[PDB]
This record gives structure tokens, sequence and C-alpha cells, in this order.
């Protein structure tokens, strides 16, 4: 179609620059919104359209896009539903909507007790031609308790319900985290840090230990009072205490009283993720528009006393300078800092992408069983190590590698190489001072 | 005549963390005639003031047992009578339980 | 199907401090028909699944009302004996 | 004295079992006694380094009270292959059985 020779566009608008990093956000959001359970999003506006305002999502996503550098991308992870539906009332119309992926929507109706309706339902359903083998109903309850579970069932991933004030509708999640985690990943593996709309206790610690077998970062926040008394942390049965008595590692809690329906951290995620991993610290982070940790009961700001109750926990929270709110200390619940975990993923799949070039891309052709095929492993392992030094984020390093003519020829058969080693010299950082002086004539 | 935000409040509070079969009627005495062992269960968060567990339940019922009714424990909060009874050796399923105040 | 000693967990943790009455039903809306100010309100321990208010509280000026808890949200509501100073000559129960 | 890989993927294009059956017995014996469930239809891949693969997942239906412990693949019908199954199952009710995926070796 017919072009100007030069067009221009211009908005009163206001715009920020992004940067790439390592690893990209991921919310695991209970919604039903769109049926793809994974759906990537670009800017707080294209989340506005399939989510409101008041939405848990929308708040979520709202934090991550506050900092500047902006991160480049967000994902919107979708949890498994189900739904029940009962009658409120007496007996005497009543019609119910049910879809599924794909978009397979088919509507049912009985025009006249409560169990003698449900029951018509069922049989429509089970009757339909199709998606019956995509969904399961199911009935329970005499005369005036009847009720009604739909739930995804065969390959159907996507199920919803909908209406006739005569009937009632509810839902509710229906995957735990094992079984939720394992559906998003068969869909899309590309994110790195992980945060989750619901935070009750059962919850959470099972996400936790689900990551600590994978290789990501999950975080979390969390306000119960009971985390700021005590110092010893085998007496201590709040989640956070919990966390730290397993240890693990590749969980960080903040502490934070607006955790209750906002999502402060989002915002942390965002103060490291635009840059590359490795070569930045975590502690004494500023965030704009968080406010410093306060007490419920008086909205002051924690004491000492209860800053030490959550150091001995593991937990973080936000500081007070002179007048700054700043996250101080940012290490994992085991005791870690962040950016050493962060830095042992990078390299860790540095390391994999460059053999992955020998082994499978077969670069320079197949790797030899003598000599010359151990040397070549020993170049690309020292380059991605020397990768790592360039960063600042190591300072030294050593590989060992085994002779050829002192291997099992055992292994020489089941063409595995073993007893390939190495060795690295952290960096380190200074996050603290101390200081002493004398004045004198 | 609690609004939906109370429903939702007072749910929230519930920790039913096992589940136990029973033969006989649990409600007038939930400490005896226990089937099967305990098998931890997991529960969503409320909505409309109603809960459900969000994954299924599998529980070894043992040799010679039949199986009437159950009882959540975290103490105990609920008891109820099973769709029906059922005399095996097997595994049985549990689907979603629900808690509703409606 | 809640035991006893479930329901007096339950209830132990919605704790009422105000309460308003309205000249229409709040139940649809529990912000706008409200015709008198907040009056402090108290209750007792759980007991039999019952929550009763440890004091007749007295209301300055309806047929409605409407139970808040400390945070603003709106917990409970309903029709009052006749329509219409009212005395508040009351519980919550899971019966 | 062996066969060559070669060997190999010529012998098992000709081993084309298409069902598959369930026993509570093992099929050592007569394969067709003892038989618990319906033949189920079942598919393999091409054979590469003497191992062929099944495609997709099988669901079986076993029937209500019945148990399985062993089964048998079958073609043009006779049993190629039997084996037991990872644990005895007591179906106290009609449910279903999945094979993820099943395989054929040579080596």
């Amino acid at each position: 179609m017919w072009n100007p020779i030069v067009n221009v566009d211009i908005t009163l608008n206001t715009a920020g620059t992004t940067r790439e990093g390592f690893g990209l956000p991921l919310f695991l959001a209970s919604t039903d919104n769109f049926e793809e359970r994974v759906r990537g999003y670009t800017s707080l506006t294209e989340v506005a359209e399939d989510f409101d305002e008041n939405t848990a999502a929308y708040k979520a996503a709202k934090q991550l896009w506050s900092q500047t550098p902006k991160v480049t991308q967000l994902y919107i992870g979708r949890r498994a539903m189900q739904y029940t539906v009962s009658i409120p009332n007496a007996v005497t119309d009543y019609s119910i909507t049910v879809a599924a992926g794909g978009g397979i929507s088919q509507p049912y109706q009985y025009t006249a007790t409560a169990e003698n309706v449900l029951q018509q339902f069922k049989t429509q359903i089970e009757a339909d031609p199709t998606i019956k083998d995509k969904v399961s109903v199911n009935v329970t309850g005499s005369n005036g308790s009847a009720t009604m579970i739909i739930t995804k069932a065969g390959d159907n991933d996507f199920v919803k319900v909908t209406t006739a004030q005569t009937v009632y509708i509810a839902s509710t999640t229906a995957d735990t985290a094992s079984t939720a985690l394992a559906a998003i990943e068969a869909y899309s593996t590309d994110w790195y840090f992980i945060a989750a709309e619901d935070r009750t206790q059962q919850f959470v610690l099972a996400m936790a230990s689900e990551i600590q077998a994978r290789k990501k970062i999950f975080f979390t926040a969390n306000s119960d009072v009971t985390a700021l008394q005590g110092t010893e942390l085998a007496s201590a049965n709040d989640v956070p205490a919990q966390l730290a008595k397993n240890m693990y590692t590749r969980t960080v809690c903040l502490w934070h009283h607006a955790a209750a329906e906002d999502y402060p951290e989002m915002a942390y995620i965002a103060y490291g993720a635009p840059y590359d991993a490795g070569s930045i610290a975590w502690g004494n982070a500023q965030l704009t528009g968080v406010a410093a940790s306060l007490q419920p009961s008086n909205q002051r700001p924690l004491t000492s006393i209860q800053k030490s109750a959550l150091d001995v926990r593991h937990c973080n929270f936000i500081d007070l300078d002179g007048g700054v709110p700043v996250v101080r200390r940012g290490i994992t619940s085991g005791g870690e800092w962040i950016d050493i975990v962060r830095g042992v993923d990078w390299l860790e799949s540095d390391l994999k992408t460059s053999l992955r070039d020998l082994l499978i891309n077969q670069k320079g052709g197949k790797i030899t069983y003598d000599d010359t095929g151990i040397t070549r492993i020993r170049q690309v392992i020292e380059t991605s190590l020397q990768r790592a030094v360039n960063r600042n984020f190591l300072s030294s390093y050593t590989v060992n590698v085994p002779k050829a003519s002192q291997v099992a020829l055992a292994d020489k058969k089941a063409r595995i190489l073993k007893d390939v080693t190495f060795a690295g010299i952290l960096a380190g950082a200074i996050l603290d001072v101390d200081l002493k002086g004398t004045v004198a004539y | 005549t609690l609004t939906i935000d109370g429903k939702n409040k007072i749910l929230a509070t519930l920790t039913p963390t096992t589940i136990i079969l029973h033969n006989v009627d649990p409600t007038a005495d939930p400490t005896a005639n226990k089937v099967t062992q305990p098998v931890a269960i997991y529960f969503s968060e409320p909505d409309n003031g109603l809960i459900a567990s969000e994954d299924t339940v599998n529980i070894t019922v043992p040799a010679s047992a039949t199986v009437s009714h159950y009882s959540l424990w975290d103490k105990c909060v609920a008891t109820g009578a099973l769709s029906k009874p059922q005399f095996f050796e097997g595994i049985y399923v549990i689907s979603s339980v629900s808690v509703d105040l409606n």
C-alpha cells in the first residue's frame, strides 16, 4: 500500500531504556484469563489488557517495572483450576457454560431436590459428543447439600465454568507445587527467577524443596510477626525459621509488613536482573518506592533486637540508614551470598554449552580417547573459567585431568571420561566498615 | 450471616495436615478405630468461603479391612462419611475434599 | 462438618470491633446507607461455636446492621428487629 | 561370535508387535492363560543401534477387582515377548494402568 516518504509519530508519554542480563523472572499466578500456561509481556500496558488493576498478577508486574533499567521481559505462568458448583437455595431454571482448550465451549440447561438437578448436568456432559473426553465431572451430597466438581481431564490443559443466579460457582487451585512446576517446565524452560502469588505455609515450603533440586532461585516475602521474637533457631517455628533449618540455599526470603497483599519481592528481582551474573553484590540495595520494614503494631521501624532475630533466621529486611532504606544483607536462607549462587549457575551453563559444542556439534571432529582428545577438554574448560575471571567473579583457577595411559580400560569401552576437576578462588567484596580514632592536643 | 470476606478470613486458619480412615464412625470418638495410617493432604487458598485439596491422595488399606469414614488432623478438626463403604487389600483413591461454609 | 474443636479454632481469629447500622440493607454494599457512627463492641471467647457480646452497646441516631473488623473490612450483615436512640440488647453462630 | 550393528538393525525390523495384554500369572507358560485385560494397540519405531522404542503412551483398562502381575506382547497372534510388571497391583475397582514406554533390545 502507499506509504509516506517519511513517517513521523510523536507522543507525550515518557519512556526509559532496558538492559539485558542473566535470567528472566516468572510469576506463578492463579488465573484463567488465557489458555496457554505461559505468556510473555514487555510492558505494564500489555499486562493491563489481560489483567485488571486489582489482580495479583497486575500488582507484581507493576512492581517489577518500577526500577531502572527495566527488565526486558516477564512471563506469567498459570495454575490448574477446579470448579465446585452447588445450589444455594430451594429447587423448583438452571444453566451453566463450560469452556475447554481450543475454544471448545458447550452451554447446558435443565429447566425443572438439588441433587436431582446436578445429576442432569452430569449426564449431559458425559453424553456430549465432545468435551467429555477432555473434562471430568463428579457429584456428591444428598438433597440440599448436593455439590459438583469439574476438573481438567485427559490431554486437555484448560477448563472453565461460568453462568442463572440459582447456580453458585466457586474456583480453587487444584495443583500442588510439584505438579504445577512440572507442567510449566514441559512448556517453556526459559526463566530463572520464580515467585508465586500463594503464600500459605504449606505451599511455600513445598516449592522451596522442589527448587532446591533444580537450578533456579525462588524469591518470596513474609510478614509473620513471630519471626521477630527469639534468637535461637532451634526453638523457632515460623516459616523463615523452618527454611533456615533445612539449609535451603536456593530460596530468598524477605521480611516486609506490606507483604500480605503487595509483592515487594519482584522489586528486589529487578535490582540485579538487568545486569550480568556474578559481577554484582546484592546487599545494600536501594529500591524505589519500597518503604522500610515496620512493626505492624505501631508502624515503627524494626528495632535492633528484632533485626538480630531475622539475622539468625537468615532472612533479609529493609534496614534504615540515616533516612535511606536499604536491603542490607541479601543472603539466601542457606547463608550463601546471592551473587555466589547466581554466578555458579551462569558458569555451570557456559561450561555445558562449550562442551556440547564438541560432543554434539562436533567442531573439529569427534574426540579421541588419547592424550590428544583430553587436551581439547582441558582447553574448553579453561576458556570458560577465564571468562569468569574477566568478569572479576574469580581470581585464579586450576584444572586437572587424568593421563591417557592410566585410565582403567573399563571406561575406555564405556566411552566415559571421569576424574576431571578444578578449583577457583572467589574475588569477594566489601559491604561494612569498622573505624576507630582519637583526638588530642 | 457472614459476608464473603469473613468466610475467607475464617477458612484461611484451617490447617488440616493429615487424614485418617475409620471403619467405625469417628464423630463420637475420633481417637479409636484407626484403619489406615496418616496420609498428608494439601489445601488451597480460600475463595468464596470454600477450600479444596489441591491434589489427589492415595491410601493403603490393610488386609481384610473396610473403610466407612474419615477424619482430619493437624488434634482433630473435622469428620465425614465416605461416599460409599468398600471392602477391598488395595489402594483407595480420594479426590478433592472440600470444606465449605455455605 | 467441623467438630466443636475446629469451630473453637475458627472463631478465635474472627474478632469484630465496631458496629454500624443502616437504613437499607448493607449486604449488597457495606459502604453506603450508613446512618450512625462507628460504635465499639467487644466479644468473649468462642465456645460451642458461639461468641457473645460482653455489653449491650448503645448507639445514637434503620432496620439493618453491619459488623466490621479492625481493618475496615465488613464481616457480617443483616436486618434488625424493627425499622425506625437504638439499644443493642448479640452473638455469631456457626450452626 | 557376535552380530554386527547392521545385522541387529536388519533383524529388529521384522518384529512388529501391535498389541499388549496383561496377566496375573507369568505368561512364560502357555501365553494365552491367565489373561486379565483386553488387548490394547501399541506402536514401535524404527530400529537404531539395535534397539526399538514405543512411539507413544498406552492406556490399559484394568477390570474392577482384578490383579495384574505380568504382561506379554503379541503380534499373526504369536506372543513374541513376556515379562513381569514392576509391582503386583490390586485394582480394588476399575482403573487405568499406564505404560509410559517400552523398548526391545538385542544388546
